[PDB]
């Protein structure tokens, strides 16, 4: 079971600070630190500081401009980092990671994306993409979904509640006038497809909102 | 603190062939380094420890070794699932560091 | 029992558990501080056997204030254990040489 | 008190003042030479520790013959102290080895 | 004895951006390096202890970093009273040496 569990997204206004959570389950000992990685787009890993919740002391990377601010709380097993006065330089995902005291991170939290910008917040609008009409088809056939006008990123998307693995791509999303854009290819064998229903499910964490939508022929 | 050094950044490899990462860090460190693999929009995962141990769950495929300053990651056969970005990480000093990555291609 | 093997035995106890304090507090002073090695807990606990014996291979050793300050508890518990038990054994001579001996 | 726990006591604030006293003169000596690094007090008087109890991790040492000078009297400092602190031990458990045995 | 190497002699930023100052050690010091800030006709005024130690009266936006043989003095936000001639200045061994100095430029 997850080990490590983080917020999906954090949306976080110029100047602003935001406060990430990292609760632990699993095995805990006394003797845990808890690290705190950035990766910003396209980059690799970034240390930025560490805990030992049992003591309450924390290091942090001297190397880079201070934004974090590392505290513990015992009893609901969960670590935090403040991050305050942040800039686009901040926007980037923030993993958390256990470490035994044995110097490598065992387990990784799924990471928190962290978006710093001015712009409000947008669930997406997700749309069906059914074959048209004069459309033919071979062994498999390819169907899908839109998400768009949403912010900020990420979204997560799945396929019958994600029972449908193979035959999956999404694409990256495209920002274009403060709004997101993507959108998710599937594909099954033909014969299957309308007998056996095929559904996205689209999850946007920043907005607490999951939709489905339900891929039927047209008419 | 201690460079590790991650080069080349690309690795294009054709399908079943053996494939070889490499770390270099500026100091010796023994073998206090471990390798992380993340594909895309993944989270980062444990391939190797000390530079040689297993982890278990981790495919035959992957192993490592090296000692000092060099360090290598090696795949044997390659396959689609490996395509991910590499890492090393040290714990030898503090603080701890991180290569800048490897991609790997097929 | 008699004292001085009690005496041993209390301090043999004491001085494991000074080692696994001391290891563990090591680790705690020491990350931090730019260029430490005795930083995870297993080289750590290598390094309070090798400062209670006074051994010193030299591979490992604490740059901070307090990585030091713990090291000289350690180093003291270990003299003083080890010194102990030679004392625990002279007693124990001195004892049977006097019955060796008559008296 | 007795005089072994009398000669440990005074034996320790003596050490405790060669330790002092050394890492100041050893300063003194280093200083001049090139390489050294026994120039700085704080580093000085933990070399003064290590060469007291001879835990020997060989991060400093003297290189300059007064500096080595100091190191050889702060080594039998160290080394006559703990010894003198055993012999204390040792007089402390044959003395209740007598009295546990009727003598 | 220790060579420290300043480079480059001259650094140029603009206004508010963060800067970092190089010294470079002939040998591993540990982090037994200082950093002094000379404005115009001015004395040297300490910065910086052990690499990355503040010195009561200086303004937060100082901070320094590195181990071994590198070192950085960082500067977040820079401005114009920080315009000045900067010296690294090691006391691992004997004697004790500066570095050549960088000049900052807004
Ligand atoms: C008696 C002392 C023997 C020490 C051997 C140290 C292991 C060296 C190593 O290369 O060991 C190799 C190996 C790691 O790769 O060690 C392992 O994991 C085995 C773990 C053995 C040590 C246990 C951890 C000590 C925890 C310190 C307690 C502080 C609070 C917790
Ligand atoms: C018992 C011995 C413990 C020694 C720890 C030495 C400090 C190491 C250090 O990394 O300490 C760190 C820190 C310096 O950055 O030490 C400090 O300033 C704290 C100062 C503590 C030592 C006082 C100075 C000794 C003066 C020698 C007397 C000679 C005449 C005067
Ligand atoms: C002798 C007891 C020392 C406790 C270790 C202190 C660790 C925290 C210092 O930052
Ligand atoms: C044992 C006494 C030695 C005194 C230290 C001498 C320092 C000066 C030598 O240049
Ligand atoms: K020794
Ligand atoms: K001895
Ligand atoms: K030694």
């Amino acid at each position: 079971q997850v080990q490590l569990q983080q917020p999906g997204a954090e949306l976080v206004k110029p100047g602003a600070s935001v406060k990430l959570s990292c609760k632990a389950s699993g095995y805990t000992f006394t003797s845990d630190w808890i690290h705190w990685v950035k990766q910003r787009p396209g980059h690799g890993l970034e240390w930025i500081g560490e805990i030992i919740p049992s003591y309450g002391r924390a290091n942090y990377n001297e190397k880079i401009q201070k934004k974090a601010t590392l505290t513990a709380d015992k009893s609901s097993s969960t670590a935090f980092m403040q991050l305050s006065s942040l800039t686009s330089e901040d926007s980037a995902v923030y993993y958390c990671a256990r470490e035994r005291g044995d110097g490598y991170f065992a387990v990784w939290g799924a990471g928190t994306t962290v978006t710093v910008s001015s712009a409000k917040t947008t669930p997406p609008s997700v749309y069906p993409l059914a074959p048209g009409s004069a459309a033919q088809t071979n062994s498999m056939v390819t169907l899908g979904c839109l998400v768009k006008g949403y912010f900020p990123e990420p979204v997560t998307v799945t396929w019958n509640s994600g029972s449908l693995s193979s035959g999956v791509h999404t694409f990256p999303a495209v920002l274009q006038s403060d709004l997101y854009t993507l959108s998710s290819s599937v594909t099954v064998p033909s014969s299957s497809w309308p007998s056996e229903t095929v559904t996205c499910n689209v999850a946007h964490p920043a907005s607490s909102t999951k939709v489905d939508k339900k891929i039927v022929p047209r008419d | 603190d201690i460079l590790l050094t991650q080069s080349p950044a690309i690795l294009s490899v054709s399908p079943g062939e053996r494939v070889s990462f490499s770390c270099r860090a500026s100091q010796s460190i023994g073998t206090d380094i471990h390798w992380y693999q993340q594909r895309t929009n993944g989270s980062p995962r444990l391939l190797i420890k000390y530079a040689s141990e297993s982890i278990s769950g981790i495919p035959s495929r992957f192993s490592g070794s090296g000692s000092g300053t060099d360090f290598t990651l090696s795949i044997n056969s390659v396959e689609s699932e490996d395509i991910a970005n590499y890492y090393c990480q040290q714990s030898n000093r503090w603080p701890f560091t991180f290569g800048s990555g490897t991609k790997l291609e097929i | 029992s008699a004292l001085h093997w009690r005496a041993a035995g209390a301090a043999t106890v004491l001085l494991v558990i000074v080692l696994l304090a001391g290891s563990y507090l090591a680790v705690l002073a020491e990350r931090g501080a730019p260029g430490a090695q005795l930083i995870t807990y297993p080289r750590a606990l290598w390094w309070s056997v090798e400062t209670a014996t006074t051994v010193g291979y030299g591979d490992l050793y604490p740059v901070t204030l307090w990585g030091r300050l713990v090291a000289v508890v350690v180093m003291v518990a270990g003299i003083t254990s080890f010194g102990l038990v030679t004392a625990a054994l002279a007693t124990w001579f001195v004892g049977r040489e006097q019955e060796r001996a008559g008296h």
